[PDB]
RNA sequence: CUCCGCAUAAGCCUGCGUCAGAUUAAAACGAACUGACAAUUAACAGCCCAAUAUCUACAAUCAACCAACAAGUCAUUAUUACCCUCACUGUCAACCCAACACAGGCAUGCUCAUAAGGAAAGGUUAAAAAAAGUAAAAGGAACUCGGCAAAUCUUACCCCG
RNA sequence: GCUACCUAAGAACAGCUAAAAGAGCACACCCGUCUAUGUAGCAAAAUAGUGGGAAGAUUUAUAGGUAGAGGCGACAAACCUA
RNA sequence: GCUAAACCUAGCCCCAAACCCACUCCACCUUACUACCAGACAACCUUAGCCAAACCAUUUACCCAAAUAAAGUAUAGGCGAUA
């Protein structure tokens, strides 16, 4: 019920509940997926009860008793995700071979810069398809000049870091003599 | 520019199809022809200028009904809805056309020509010589194209070698093959050169705008120029 | 009369005019974009 | 869910499903005067009603018999010591009736 | 700025409001009868039920495929539409009164009143007094004017120790939404139409809140409360219009009750109200020491029948029949 | 004189634009003609909850817990782990060929199943 | 001949093919490949896609000429179909002969006082006040709403009197029922699709009119022919088509027999609404339909003059004018031009009142007209009310 | 006092709600400034439509008399396909375009003087010159380039178009 | 997004006289004749009064089109973001 | 005595060397940053002018692939300026 999202009715106005650790990668790898699918619920239900009193507080102008406990059921809700995520990639790479789940290309697009085109689901051939077939993957020449300014921009700054770092590196050895070695 | 003609329809109707005006600009959305603006809107009426168009299963002379006479805002003629088998269509109507009155349109040639009926429309070669004649066309099935005015009306005037000779209104004579299907008669509307506009308004009511004010001083091409009639336009090919 | 009061605010014509889509209709109107991202700014378009 | 792909539906197809949910709802105390049956949520963006009436039901068992949402805007007045605009994020407001009395 | 009101609500619990709006206590069953000092052919008014029922559902053949969204117009509404129809014309050597009667179909029903006050909150007008302003614009599906006004049910005066309830909260939590718009108070027909009183109303649900989905959406209990608000404010309505047009208002409150029935159905299930109005004085300088209150009865929906195979109707309910026609039947009292 | 530093959303510009803009929902559905909308329950997405009681995992864990070495699961793991038993047992039983790959649970192909891996066709 | 549609709006013709495609043995280097067009790739040639599952929203019906129910015979449908000849035209469609005037047998049922409403012309009056004037809230009600609203109410007021006559109980009014029937004029093949109006419908079917003496002397009777026009013109030329004969209720119905057929023609606009002729045609056409449906049902499809004639009635009105007709078929052999005709008595152009003054025209501060009906003609509601009073008074 | 006012559209985007800060409004301890916390809930509105063929001569104006020209905002049918339902978005304000808390600009509905919305004077004194008004003996254009201005409510001509 | 002209589809025009109207009187509305004030002003063109038009070649909201060797212009060398 | 004054870092410049270049999930060519539909439009084409010639009209240097030298030579040019 509704009583979910609060604390247990005895913890209100404790200064502060103490809490246990935060699932590891390595004590979830040892679940099942069974297990870790019904665990996520309660990991979720702890997160919802933390995020309505952490907004009580805020409300109140109050302290949140024990913020530590929110950052570690986002700890352990994260560590879970990895753990699924690592199990289904493993699956997809024996099956399949695939290193993504999500269809894509390597592309190069109108202002001539190469990205990488996640696809999109669609009912129709590409080749049916008005939207996109409007959009531009190619450049044309007009686009060069541009590019090799956008690179020329790139090596000043790069060549600005690397001058700066060595600077550095002799304003230490003014002060620290000793390092010669 | 975004320009898109409005004259798309595909398929001949007599409902009144709404049109767009241009204000004298192309496609390119520049001002192509100066004086042009406004007006009253207009829907247009689509004129079949080919009066024998026998009915999809039908062939030879056939003869409609005048169902209404009635005002065209898209041209200065007087227009007639006629009707005859299970089609409707809209014609240019005659100087005496009225409803009820019926109208031949036959593609026969004889011997002997016919006793022309206004309205009624035969090939050139079957009317008398000196037969008033309009909506001529240039070459057979072509359709019409010439006198198609308010009053304008052309005569017959020499039949040879199976062509007709024809003079416009501007009076040139106009060379044609005999096939050449004719409209007998005037046109509707015989007086309409003799309209008074009666004050600017009105003019901008028919979609015209005034004139610039700068003054152009005028050059040799102005003044009286006689000139000879231009010889015989001819069509047929020998 | 009194001048200053030319800008009159509508999202649809300054979409149409300055927008992102209108930009790359044309080639000149993307090298507008390019100048743009070589220069750093942080607004692209409208 | 939320900042993942939703399978494509077509006619005749598979029921949509979602495992692990990562919509996380925080219950607040109404500002001003609520019903004694309204219950007030702060939900996800891209939460529907039809989502937090199963949301609430399946995983909490709350019988639900109305929800409305509505979008908040966040202020974004506020100016940083570089005169920069500061955007207080909006967010998403439900609110819930219970269904049995 | 004024609230609209919905008689057809799919707001939760809205007849509690609408009581709260209308100043009306709300009581199960229908009014006492009144003790005071032609054959009526049962079996002739179910068959022409029964006959108007068939004839949508199976012998009426539809061009178009009849969708179930599309079911409530092109099935149900034809019905009531007949059913009220004929059932009047049959009626008619029973109650002369019907003989003479008006019979609008689907004419909107205006009513534009002033309860409560609020302080506005916000703007420029913060801190200052503002009439809370309701509106009511109805669609009755049929209706039955007449020249006389019907009796009523209990004296002006009548009192009853149950409170109208309260509401703790703004309207709008209902929810309920502002609006500025033409102020409409409207019978059916403009002032200068001698029917200028209200008969019976008949209406149908429509298919937004159709029994079926009420179940699914968690709403078993909100069912009787559709009929019950769509009764309330639909009545309060229309007798509070009537009312206005004999120059009736809250500064001077009504000399006599105005009453009037209605009929509510989805297609299928009846449910039965009668109104009577007691008084528009509803402002808060005019309702501070008023001690009348408006009255609604009304009764529990009850299917007239069970299903419908080919051209037979399941289960027939006489009884929902009868009670329709005890409406029909009320007639002015003739005076000496 | 327009803000062009703030988020483009559907609280700006005119009925039409504000109307068409949306947040982010998923749609469950299309609309007819009338302007009326079409839910389609496939399109809504199911939670499927699992029955937590008598469930031993709590949100937390005990900080009496002995450390261990973090080793994320591989396909040459996982392969070792599920698959590699059931091959070296046939393989001492005399009776292993590449067409019987099936029973040791390669896929040949993703089309047909309810859960594809790849492309992925359902919901985390 | 001048063809209709300039090119600059015509589909633009696909640009040319490039000429790798011409050479044999070479395999052109497209860019499908790549999944995007690039303009140094040639054009992929793509093949015919197919969705290959039923998807309504996006449905493509199949080539007229292959579906089903195509047939090289044409079928002539005439409700929003506008006869150029108007009753002429349906005359001939329905092989009947035309008679000036209602029945007397008719309007005799009203010359009698007893039939009379009470307080009729101040009854009729008020109708006419309340479509006009008082109906709705808006000050000059339009036709679409007054004119269907002006029939229901003059039904009711007729309605009044099952007192009088309690065999007006046995019938009802009947909303969206269709009727069609299929015959042979000349070798046409003509169908006529009854939709829209009320469809009073009975218990009985109403006496016959004329007697066997008048229906063997309509063979005299030539009919009209409007030569160069041709009888089916504004008729729908369809080729998909059923030969449908059908009442518009399935067997059983209560009340399975047409008695007056009431038309409408509300619109607002005055080209969208027919010409008194063309609405006497349809009244017409569509009473011989509900009637050769009738006769078909009872008497089978066989073509023959009928022992027992069918009447129906129709009444067609704008909210102003009324039409009246009283339809009897005498003959169901109709591809012949000879024998025995149908009858049809017709009143027409019976105005119920000349003008209405929503608001009073004041001419310098005088009130020169009152608001109200103008020219009231009480004869025009005696004649709907005896068409009504037929077969039950 | 009332120029309005209320609402919608467009624009704008939290921009006088609560708590607290002494930050400040062309003055001022109230706050439009700062920090924190609140809020606008759909019925109104936006976001619509299976295909192919086919259909659509007869304005509007109280639409009825009558007269028009500049000739007009509103319409289907046939066959096939089609079972499913109430999602999403806008909703605040003392507000917008004029560098401003600018005597300017700003579409529509209703109210036709108000039931709504407002305050011309920080206090004093009562010089000049200046601004806006009111009254004026006798005279009545003597003014002035000109009856400009004000007052009054007027005759007859001329040039140009 | 001002302005000149055009395109699409919209909106507004009380009362009185005449009842025919690019008719008269006169609101809203559009324009800006004359005087005064103002002149870093309330305003980089305003205020007060007085005026021209106000069913038309009218005014006006929305979207769109024509771009500088050019556009547009009832020619003022007008107007095309002070 | 106020207002102020004073500071040494942030980083930057010019060379050398070395070819250069991305990536969490989700969104983004339609009104970009917008899950989900019938299209088919597609890139190239001599720079000019200021300016110098004391006006100006032919003409008037612009990395184009080895520093140096041949050499400001041959040669070009209103045989002028200059190249
Ligand atoms: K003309
Ligand atoms: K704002
Ligand atoms: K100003
Ligand atoms: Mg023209
Ligand atoms: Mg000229
Ligand atoms: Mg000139
Ligand atoms: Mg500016
Ligand atoms: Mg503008
Ligand atoms: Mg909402
Ligand atoms: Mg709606
Ligand atoms: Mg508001
Ligand atoms: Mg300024
Ligand atoms: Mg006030
Ligand atoms: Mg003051
Ligand atoms: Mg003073
Ligand atoms: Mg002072
Ligand atoms: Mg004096
Ligand atoms: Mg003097
Ligand atoms: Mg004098
Ligand atoms: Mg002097
Ligand atoms: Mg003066
Ligand atoms: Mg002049
Ligand atoms: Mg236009
Ligand atoms: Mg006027
Ligand atoms: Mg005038
Ligand atoms: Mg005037
Ligand atoms: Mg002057
Ligand atoms: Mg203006
Ligand atoms: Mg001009
Ligand atoms: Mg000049
Ligand atoms: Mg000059
Ligand atoms: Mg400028
Ligand atoms: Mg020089
Ligand atoms: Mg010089």
């Amino acid at each position: 019920g509704l009583e979910e999202f609060f604390d247990d009715p005895k913890n209100w106005g404790q200064e502060k509940v103490k809490s246990g650790a935060a699932w590891t990668c390595q004590q979830l790898r040892n679940k099942s997926n069974e297990d870790l699918h019904k665990l996520w619920y309660v990991l979720l239900k702890e997160r919802n009860m933390l995020l309505t009193l952490e907004q009580e507080a805020k409300r109140q102008r109050l302290p949140m008793p024990s913020p530590e406990r929110l950052d570690k059921v986002v700890d352990s809700m994260d560590a879970l995700d990895k753990v699924v995520q690592e199990r289904e990639d493993a699956l997809r790479l024996l099956q399949t071979g695939q290193e993504r789940a999500r269809p894509g290309a390597w592309r190069r697009d109108i202002f001539g810069r190469i990205i990488w085109h996640k696809f999109k689901q669609w009912v129709i051939p590409w080749h049916l398809n008005k939207r996109y077939n409007r959009k531009r993957f190619f450049a044309l020449p007009y686009v060069d000049h541009f590019l090799r300014l956008e690179r020329e921009k790139r090596a000043r700054i790069k060549a600005r870091k690397e001058n700066l770092e060595r600077k550095k590196a002799k304003i230490l050895l003014k002060k620290f003599p000793h390092l010669a070695e | 520019a975004n320009f898109v003609s409005w004259k798309s329809r595909t398929k001949y109707t007599i409902t009144p199809v709404k049109m767009r005006k241009s204000g004298g600009r192309d496609h390119t959305g520049r001002i192509r022809v100066h004086g042009i603006g406004g007006g009253h809107k207009q829907r247009y009426r689509m004129i079949d200028f080919l009066r024998f168009r026998p009915e999809e299963t039908k062939s030879g002379p056939f003869e409609e009904k005048v169902i209404q006479v009635r005002y065209d805002p898209c041209r200065s003629a007087d227009i007639a809805l006629v009707a005859g088998g299970s089609r409707k269509r809209w014609i240019i109507a005659t100087e005496n056309m009225q409803a009820g009155d019926t109208i031949l349109n036959s593609n026969h040639i004889g011997r002997m020509a016919v006793a022309a009926r206004e309205g009624d429309a035969h090939p050139l070669g079957a009317l008398p010589v000196g037969t008033l004649i309009n909506n001529v066309e240039s070459e057979p099935g072509r359709g019409a194209q010439y006198i198609r005015a308010a009053g304008t009306c052309g005569v017959l005037l020499r039949k040879v070698n199976g062509t007709a000779i024809i003079q416009l209104p501007s009076k040139r004579q106009m060379q044609v093959l005999e096939t050449c299907v004719a409209t007998v008669g005037r046109v509707s509307n015989v007086d309409h050169n003799k309209r008074v506009i009666g004050k600017a308004g009105r003019n901008r009511w028919l979609g015209k705008r005034p004139n610039s004010g700068r003054w152009h001083r005028k050059g040799g091409w102005a003044g009286r120029k006689i000139r000879p009639l231009p010889p015989m336009k001819s069509y047929v090919k020998l | 009369k009194a001048r200053g009061n030319e800008y009159q605010p509508s999202n649809i014509k300054r979409k149409n005019k300055h927008g992102w889509v209108r930009r790359l209709s044309t080639p000149a109107g993307v090298q507008v974009i390019l100048r743009r991202m070589l220069k750093g700014r942080k607004s692209l378009s409208h | 869910a939320r900042n993942v792909v939703y399978p494509l539906y077509r006619l005749g197809g598979p029921q949509l499903r979602v495992f692990r949910t990562n919509f996380f709802i925080q219950l607040v105390r109404p500002g001003v005067a609520q019903p004694e049956d309204t219950v007030q949520f702060r939900i996800p963006m891209e939460m529907t009603r039809v989502d937090l009436r199963n949301y609430l039901e399946g995983i909490y068992n709350v019988p639900v018999a109305a929800v409305r949402t509505r979008v908040q805007h966040g202020s974004n007045k506020r100016r940083d010591h570089r005169n920069v605009r500061i955007k207080k994020p909006d967010y998403k407001v439900a609110y819930v009736q219970l269904a049995h009395g | 700025m004024k609230y609209m009101v919905y008689p057809q609500t799919f707001a939760l619990n809205a007849d509690r409001w609408y009581q709260y709006f209308t100043k009306t206590v709300f009581l199960s069953g229908l009014p006492p009868p009144p003790a005071e000092p032609p054959a009526l052919d049962l079996a002739a008014l179910r068959a022409v039920a029964c006959d108007c029922l068939l004839q949508e559902h199976f012998y009426l053949r539809r061009r178009r495929r009849v969708h179930r969204y599309e079911e409530s117009e092109v099935i149900s509404l034809p019905f009531l539409d007949q059913l009220v129809s004929t059932l009047v014309g049959l009626l008619s050597p029973h109650n002369p009164a019907l003989a003479a009667a008006a019979l609008d179909y689907r004419c909107p029903v205006h009513f534009y009143w002033v309860r409560g006050e609020e302080i506005i909150p916000r703007g420029h007008r913060r801190g200052r007094i503002d009439d809370l302003r309701y509106q009511i614009d109805d669609k009755p599906n049929n209706q039955i004017r007449i020249s006389k006004q019907l009796a009523e049910f209990v004296p002006l005066d009548y009192s009853v120790p149950i409170e109208i309830p309260t509401i703790k909260c703004k309207p709008d939590k209902l929810p309920l939404f502002k609006r500025q718009y033409e102020n409409h108070i409207f019978v059916g027909s403009k002032t200068a139409d001698p029917c200028c009183y209200g008969h019976t109303q008949f209406h149908l649900l429509p298919d937004k809140l159709r029994r079926e989905r009420l179940l699914r959406q968690n709403c078993a209990d909100q069912i009787e409360v559709v009929f019950r608000a769509n009764a309330i404010a639909s009545l309060f309505a229309w007798t509070g219009a009537q009312a206005m047009y004999q120059g009736f208002w809250s500064e001077a409150d009504v000399t006599r009750p105005f009453v009037s029935q209605a009929v509510i159905t989805d297609g299928k299930y009846f449910s039965f109200f009668c109104y009577q109005l007691n008084t528009l004085a509803l402002t808060t300088q005019a309702d501070q020491n008023n001690p009348r209150k408006n009255i609604c009865w009304g009764t529990q929906s009850k299917p007239l029948y069970e299903t419908i195979e080919d051209n037979d109707v399941k289960g027939f309910n006489d009884d929902v029949l009868l009670q329709i026609v005890h409406f029909l039947l009320n007639r002015p009292k003739e005076e000496k | 004189g327009a803000d062009r530093m703030s988020k483009w959303t559907s609280k700006r510009g005119p009925r039409s634009f504000r109307g068409r803009k949306g947040r982010g929902a998923k749609g469950i559905g299309f609309l007819t003609s009338g302007w009326r909308f079409v839910q389609i329950k496939e399109m809504v997405p199911e939670f499927v909850v699992p029955d937590l009681t008598g469930f031993k995992l709590k949100p937390y864990v005990s900080y009496l817990a002995p450390e261990s070495e973090e080793t994320p699961l591989t396909a040459a793991q996982l392969f070792s782990e599920a698959v590699a038993p059931a091959i070296e047992k046939d393989f001492k039983d005399g009776t292993f060929d590449p067409d019987n790959l099936e029973k040791y649970g390669f896929e040949p192909t993703q089309e047909g199943k309810l859960f594809q891996l790849y492309p992925r066709n359902f919901l985390r | 001949a001048y063809e209709w549609g300039v090119r600059s709006t015509r589909k633009s013709e696909p640009p040319p093919l490039d000429r790798v495609y011409e050479i044999p043995g070479l395999e052109p280097i497209t860019f499908a490949g790549k999944m995007h067009f690039v303009p140094w790739l040639a054009r992929p040639i793509f093949p015919p896609w197919d969705r290959g599952y039923k998807d309504p929203r996006f449905y493509r019906s199949p080539p007229l000429h292959e579906h089903p129910l195509y047939k090289d015979q044409a079928c002539y449908i005439f409700h929003r179909c506008r006869l150029l000849e108007g009753v002429k035209q349906a005359l001939w469609l329905t092989k009947t002969k035309l008679i000036e005037g209602l029945p007397e047998k008719v309007l005799s049922l009203v010359d009698d006082p007893r039939n009379h409403i009470e307080n009729q012309d101040e009854c009729v009056l008020n109708v006419i006040s309340h479509a006009r004037l008082w109906q709705t809230t808006e000050e000059i009600p339009k036709r679409e709403t007054y004119c269907p609203v002006i029939v229901d109410n003059l039904i009711q007021l007729c309605k009044s009197q099952i007192l009088k006559h309690p065999s007006l109980a046995r019938r009802i009014c009947v909303q969206n029922s269709t009727f069609s029937a299929t015959w042979n004029r000349e070798s046409l093949l003509l169908q006529v699709r009854g939709s829209g109006g009320a469809r009073l419908s009975t218990k009985d079917p109403l006496p016959t009119i004329a007697s066997r003496e008048e229906i063997e002397a309509t063979k005299n009777h030539v009919l009209e022919t409007f030569y160069p026009i041709s009888p089916i013109i504004d008729l729908h030329e369809c080729n998909i088509y059923d030969v449908k004969n059908d009442t518009g209720f399935q067997e059983g119905y209560p009340y399975p027999y047409p008695h007056t057929l009431y038309l409408l023609d509300k619109a607002n606009l005055r080209p969208h609404r027919l010409q008194p002729d063309q609405l006497r045609a349809k009244m017409i056409l569509f009473a011989f339909g509900s009637a050769l449906a009738q006769a078909r049902l009872l008497y089978g499809n066989d073509a023959k003059v009928l022992e027992q004639p069918v009447v129906v009635q129709s009444v067609g009105t704008d909210g102003r004018v009324f039409h009246f007709l009283v339809f009897q078929l005498n003959t169901t052999d109709l591809d012949c031009n000879e024998g025995v005709k149908n009858l049809a008595w017709v009143d027409s152009d019976q105005l119920l009142y000349q003008h209405f003054w929503c608001l009073p025209v004041i001419k310098k501060r005088v009130v020169v007209e009152p608001v109200g009906p103008v020219g009231f003609k009480p004869e025009t509601f005696r004649k709907f009310l005896a068409l009504y009073l037929h077969g039950a008074a």
